[PDB]
């Protein structure tokens, strides 16, 4: 369409796994537990016997800049890759 | 027996939860029981001395 | 060790953090790495005279 | 022989998950060393035909 | 039952195969020879 | 702070295809260092039953 | 090689066995291993004088 193109053979066809590592364990399924109310979901999340965000991976009381932490550990050769995740207090 | 490098069953951190192997559910398990993680916990343990 | 250390950081670097250093600085031919050399790079002045 | 001890170290009695994290790298790297995906090649059952 | 319990969350569903090496080659499957006589 | 630059190699400016087999080392065997199977042994949604 | 030796043992100790060794004894830090050092531990007697 008044562009003159070029041939060209097939390109070897990727996907995003190609490139891009999978941060799922395939060994390890973490399960849930049920609710559909929300005062319950409340009351689960604040029992003393549970945890969200473990206290050595919160930066909260900082003049500023609280960060959350979390750490991804590579099973093959046990290097591990610490990532944060920075909120204002300002 | 023997342990496993293949998994990373050493590095399973969860929040609150005092014991190693109270981390892990082996009710659906048919081959593996109460004490299997308790006996797997203190040969992982002996490890590292 | 390498000094590579995280800003704000909440978990103090273990030593699955110090293995990643270490795989990297031993790459082939010194690749992973900056060098270091001793030599002459300046004239202090003498003491007690010019 | 060497007995062992929390020398200097601000280490105590803790529990065991607590404990297995902060035994890093004398649990997670040792067992990477002294594991691979071992199988038996010999065999014990051997009858001629 | 007359005791009190805690809440607490789902745990991490594990079978031995998670802690412990099977031992069994999967390349090599040595091969055995048939007899249901004692004599032989 | 050290700056990059083509001191005393026959290198300039290619295209990224004919560059990165050109950067053979410092691509390939850097990347297989700093790379395993990662992944996440932690949890952020933990509700009790 | 560490001396790591199996007792009433029936095979001698091949290159995998000493594999092990090698690759237990080169962790990080030097955590496969314990260390040595030559210092001074105790005082001879002196010969021909208290």
């Amino acid at each position: 369409s008044a562009a003159y193109n070029t041939a060209t053979a097939p390109k070897v066809p990727v996907s995003r796994a190609t490139f891009f590592q999978n941060t799922k364990s395939k060994d390890f399924d973490f399960k849930f537990a049920d609710g559909a109310d929300a005062i319950a979901n409340v009351l689960q999340q604040m029992e003393h016997g549970v945890a969200q965000h473990q206290l050595g991976d919160m930066n909260v009381r900082t003049d500023g800049l609280a960060t959350v932490s979390a750490v991804l550990n590579g099973r093959k050769r046990k290097i591990a890759n610490q990532y944060m995740m920075h909120f204002d207090l300002f | 027996g023997i342990l496993n490098g293949d998994k990373a069953y050493e590095q399973v951190e969860m929040g609150n939860i005092r014991a190693y192997d109270a981390m892990f559910d082996t009710s659906a398990a048919r081959d593996f029981n109460f004490v299997g993680v308790r006996g797997a916990s203190q040969q992982i343990a002996a490890v590292g001395g | 060790h390498r000094p590579n250390a995280i800003p704000h950081g909440t978990r103090r670097l273990g030593n699955s953090e110090v293995l990643m250093n270490s795989r990297f600085s031993k790459i082939l031919d010194k690749k992973g790495i900056t060098k270091l050399e001793t030599r002459v790079g300046g004239r202090k002045r003498g003491d007690n005279n010019d | 022989l060497l007995e062992r001890g929390y020398g200097n170290t601000g280490f105590t009695d803790t529990y065991s998950a607590a404990g297995i994290r902060r035994t890093n790298g004398h649990i997670s790297l040792r067992l990477s060393a002294l594991t691979d995906d071992f199988e038996f090649t010999m065999h014990p059952l051997a009858r001629a035909e």
